[PDB]
């Protein structure tokens, strides 16, 4: 899963089979790290109309 | 069922017939109107090729 983001620590929970997580978009929203398998938001990097 | 189109009446016309209000009731009847949509802009760019 190629991308780019703010990564944080989440607080929603994935059930134990689920490895990451989407919005509407399609586009992912939330992932495990496969080494230690805690859970990380992916934010959007942020950006606005100069 | 086939719709009423409101109640029926036959109104009580003649050539020397009025009827004239003895009273009166104020009302206060709303009326709702849109004004503005949404403010939405987007980056198309972003939104096309993210
Ligand atoms: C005109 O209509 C109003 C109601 O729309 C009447 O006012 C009421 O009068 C009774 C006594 O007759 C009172 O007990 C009510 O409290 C009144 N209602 C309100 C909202 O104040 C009024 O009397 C009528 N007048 C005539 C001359 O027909
Ligand atoms: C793999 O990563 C985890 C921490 O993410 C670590 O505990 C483990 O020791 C690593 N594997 C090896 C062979 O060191």
């Amino acid at each position: 899963l190629t991308g780019t983001g703010v990564l944080t620590e989440s607080n929603k929970k994935f059930l134990p089979f689920q490895q990451f997580g989407r919005d509407i978009a399609d586009t992912t929203d939330a992932v495990r790290d496969p080494q230690t398998l805690e859970i990380l938001d992916i934010t959007p990097c942020s950006f606005g109309g100069v | 069922y086939t719709m009423s189109l409101g109640a029926e009446n036959s109104v009580a016309y003649s050539n020397n017939s009025i009827a004239i209000p003895t009273n009166f009731t104020i009302s206060v009847t709303t009326e709702i109107l849109p004004v503005s949509m949404t403010k939405t802009s987007v980056d198309c760019t972003m939104y096309i090729c993210g």
